[PDB]
RNA sequence: GUCAUGGAGGUAGAGCACUGUUUGGACUAGCGAAUUCAGAUAAACUCCGAAUGCCAUGUACUUA
RNA sequence: UGGGGCGGUCGCCUCCUAAAGAGUAACGGAGGCGCCCAAAGGUUCCCUCAGAAUGGAUGGAAAUCAUUCGCAGAGUGUAAA
RNA sequence: CUGGUAGUUAUGGCGAGAAGGUCACACCCGUUCCCAUCCCGAACACGGUAGUUAAGCUUCUCUGCGCCAAUGGUAGUUGGGGGCUUCCCCCUGCGAGAGUAGGUCGCUGCCGGG
């Protein structure tokens, strides 16, 4: 596992860290999650 | 259709005459019938199973289930997951045909015919036939068959001892 | 000669919080367990580490559900 | 007699208040040894008494154990100081509670049973009498 | 009753080579013959060895 | 071949169902009972052990009876208008372990559509 | 502090309903696994289960 | 630290000791952790395990199928409660 | 009398033996339609009611199993006092577990129909 940072598509902001396995999840993880600036749903993406 | 009319015509009263029962409810009837495979060479070649996924399907004419195991036996080297044997079952008015076909083209056309085992039954009332060449199926072609895979055809009624369904197999035909 | 043994853990103070027929006020911590050892009853709450908790003011009664178990509630 | 097997190899040493739980009254045979005080008994106790008296009857009649030697015991050698964990087990051992039968006999007539009891008797640590059912 | 999917069996008409006996049941293949049998209805014919009234058993 | 009871099977999902919902006085709940002929309704509170409405497919007026279905509907609209006469406005629905398909759902949307709110 | 009332809690004892250890028969898949009959044993066994101690309530009596 | 040295140990979790609230020591008796999971998380709907007896081709004590008995004798990512 | 729906530590359960009825309930018949099967109208869903109490269901009788359970005695034990201290004894209060006399084939509430 890795540590990960999700940066929203809209504004850049860095709003939440997570974590995944690298070798399961090659890719970039989307998730649709509240942007606090916003204050509404975004998708955020991993850096 | 024309062996379950014939079945409504006759067995009936003819079952509520040789055992007395006080309601022609309790008339035992055939329920269902299972066709079972069983392949437990899935691991090396997967072929095998989807191979007798066509026979079944055209043996009897719907889509088979694929059955997996319940645990890991490492003397058959499996593990839990394995896909290792195919069913299908059936029900109503096409059951009485599957069994017409049986009675008449399958079981007369076998190698032998010297008769079917008595004791064969479960102790409840229901019955089961084992096939071992796949070959002697009506509608399928040897040439086009890997394996001789054998079936369970289980025969299941609602005959509280065995003697009611001796009865009523033996009434059908084939003993 | 060595014992290879000589490690334990801290102890969590479990047990019950409140006595019976005590008044209470909403949001205390009644009773700490792992699993429903007692189960929460009217006007309790169980907490995500299976703690149970008051949800209003009243009295604590503890009481016996059907034979095998036990609850906690508070009344007003 | 050794345990096939056991859970842990080490366990307390206990105590031995009250009369015994269960075993008091002759069950098998006629005639049977009871326990006046407590003991702990040992295997090595256990197996001379049944040889003795087993042979005073030429292996005649029929012998029931009613004690088996559950509990394990250990200790330290000569030169060693205190501490530095536990000790090392030894052997086995009963510990029998006052009012306890651990040997019953049948088969024989009053005076070999009777001999044959005495002659158990004097291989065990603790104070014993005859009883007959 | 699959909607579609399940595999399409019609009813064909059995006909012994030995005795010409006829018999009419459910086959998931029609053998490509047409028979003018059973009237009211229409169904395929094929040509197979001894059924069982032929069977040197049930004789 | 034992054969499947229904009643009790489906007492099991009734009571999977009962486990969240509960009728107070001031929320009844709504119990629906479906039988092979007719369809039935009551309004209860689980407090005091005591129904407050009821209706079914069996009195001797409202006779329209068109495939169970619109028969459903017009139990519902009767169990609806009884409840608002009593001053019963809002309910929470159960189900009582059968899907939410067919009579039963229509029975639930009529009386929706009156003097209920769920 | 005592009295009355209500609770949480598994120790002593006991028991064999689970888990380990274990004795003698009957029967036994094949000298010997299971089933049963009788009889034992436990800090890390429990179908049971105190005395005490603990937490509260009271408008009861006394006391600081 | 039952002198010091040698050896062992040093933080966290679970059980016994622990004397039926909580807490409780010893170089006392036993074991785990320094992670994993994009579903093994959320919700809605549905249902039930281990084993045994019997009956049947390859198949054999045990693989798949059918009936009956079956309060959990299973499972619960992982140690124990 | 019956259908639905609740409460109550199985004294309510398991087992055995019988009676009853399309008023309700159920089995049963069918799959055009909404919906459904890793396949199957078996279940789920829908559309009707020829036959039936064979089963579920309702009612009545059994202690076989299970469950509930005294009284007396005994174990243990707070406080007080002694021995010859692996432990034991005496006085006062409390007081099991096992075993048993005995109990049990349920008891209460609301609603709709006969
Ligand atoms: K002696
Ligand atoms: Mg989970
Ligand atoms: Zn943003």
């Amino acid at each position: 596992r890795v540590n990960i940072t999700l940066e929203c598509t809209e504004c850049g902001d860095r709003n939440y860290i997570t974590t995944k396995n690298k070798r399961e999840n090659p890719e970039r993880i989307e998730l649709k999650k509240y942007c606090p600036r916003l204050r509404r749903v975004t998708l955020h993406r991993e850096t | 259709n024309r062996l379950k009319d014939q079945y409504l015509k006759e067995i009936v009263p003819a079952l509520m005459s040789k055992f007395n029962y006080d309601s022609v409810m309790e008339v035992p009837k055939i329920d269902k019938i299972v066709i079972n495979t069983g392949v437990g060479d899935a691991t090396a070649n997967a072929k095998v199973l989807d191979s007798a996924v066509e026979e079944l399907a055209l043996i009897t004419g719907q889509k088979p289930v694929i059955t997996k195991a319940k645990n890991s036996i490492a003397g058959f080297r499996l593990r839990e997951g394995m896909p290792i044997g195919a069913k299908v079952t059936l029900r109503g008015e096409r059951m009485y045909d599957f069994l017409d076909k049986l009675v008449t083209v399958s079981l007369p056309r076998v190698r032998d015919f010297r008769g079917v085992s008595k004791k064969a039954f479960d102790g409840r009332g229901n019955y089961t036939l084992g096939v071992r060449e796949q070959l002697i199926f009506p509608e399928i072609d040897y040439d086009q068959v890997s394996k001789v895979r054998g079936m369970d055809v289980v025969i299941v009624t609602t005959a509280k001892s065995d003697e009611e369904s001796h009865e009523l197999l033996t009434q059908l035909g084939m003993p | 000669g060595s014992t290879s043994n000589g490690r334990d853990s801290e102890s969590k103070r479990l047990g019950a919080k409140r006595a019976d027929g005590q008044f209470v006020t909403g949001g205390s911590i009644l009773y700490r367990q792992r699993g429903t050892k007692i189960y929460p009853g009217t006007n309790v709450g169980r907490g995500g580490d299976d703690t149970l908790f008051a949800k209003t003011d009243g009295v604590v009664r503890f009481e016996r559900m059907g034979r095998d178990k036990k609850k906690v509630s508070v009344y007003p | 007699l050794v345990p096939k097997r056991v859970k842990y190899r080490r366990e307390f040493r206990g105590n031995m208040r009250g009369r015994a739980k269960g075993g008091t009254e002759v069950a098998f045979g006629e005639y049977g040894l009871q326990a006046v005080e407590a003991s702990w008994i040992t295997n090595r106790q256990i197996e001379a008494a049944r040889i003795a008296m087993t042979r005073y009857m030429k292996r005649g009649g029929k012998v029931w154990i009613k004690i088996f030697p559950h509990k394990s015991y250990t200790s330290k050698p000569i030169g060693v100081r205190m501490g530095k964990g536990k000790g090392a087990p030894e052997g086995w051992v009963s510990p029998v509670k006052r009012g306890k039968i651990m040997f019953e006999i049948a088969g024989v007539p009053e005076d070999v049973a009777r001999e044959a009891l005495r002659l158990a008797a004097h291989k065990l640590p603790v104070k014993t009498k005859i009883v007959k059912r | 009753m699959k909607t579609g999917i399940h595999p399409e069996y019609r009813p064909v008409v059995f006909v012994d080579t030995s005795t010409d006996f006829k018999f009419l049941s459910g086959s998931t293949k029609s053998s490509s013959e047409t028979i003018k049998w059973e009237d009211g209805n229409e169904y395929p014919l094929l040509r197979v060895e001894i059924s069982s009234d032929s069977h040197p058993f049930y004789t | 071949i034992t054969k499947i009871d229904k009643n009790k099977v489906r007492k099991k999902r009734h009571a999977r169902v009962r486990s969240k919902i509960s009728g107070t006085e001031s929320r009844p709940r709504l119990n629906v009972f479906r039988s092979n002929k007719n369809i039935y309704a009551q309004v209860i509170d689980d407090v005091n052990g005591v129904t407050l409405a009821s209706a079914s497919n069996l009195d001797k007026d409202f006779g329209s009876a068109e495939s169970k279905v619109d028969a459903a509907s017009k139990v519902g609209e009767l169990v609806a208008k009884r409840a608002s006469e009593k001053g019963i406005t809002s309910v929470t629905f159960d189900r009582g372990g059968y899907l939410y398909h067919g009579r039963v759902k229509a029975l639930a949307e009529a009386a929706r559509e009156n003097g209920l709110e769920f």
